[PDB]
């Protein structure tokens, strides 16, 4: 079974790479940032 | 007697929209960092 581990192996590092190109965190940094501009834009301090 | 209005008055000023914005910038300093996903440790625990 060791071709079949290396091939595992490598299987592993394309599945890590994938998921890592394509994490959320990236997303919420952008939403977070949006929510900045948001509240910004919408004047919050001065309505208070 | 006197004191109530004073006091109505005291407790306007103190708690104003300053002490209230200055909670606001707390709030979206949280957001800044606290809300932020560090992906730099996704991807550390993805390597590891």
């Amino acid at each position: 079974f060791e071709r079949i581990n290396d091939i595992l192996e490598h299987v592993k590092h394309f599945v890590i790479n994938l998921i890592g190109d394509f994490e959320v965190a990236e997303k919420i940094n952008a939403f977070r940032a949006k929510v900045h501009e948001l509240i910004e834009r919408y004047e919050v301090d001065q309505q208070i | 007697l006197g004191k109530l209005p004073q006091q109505a008055n005291d407790y306007l000023n103190s708690f104003n929209w300053e002490r209230q914005v200055s909670h606001a910038k707390e709030k979206l300093t949280a957001l800044t960092k606290k809300y932020r996903i560090t992906e730099n440790d996704i991807q550390i625990a993805l390597d590891d």
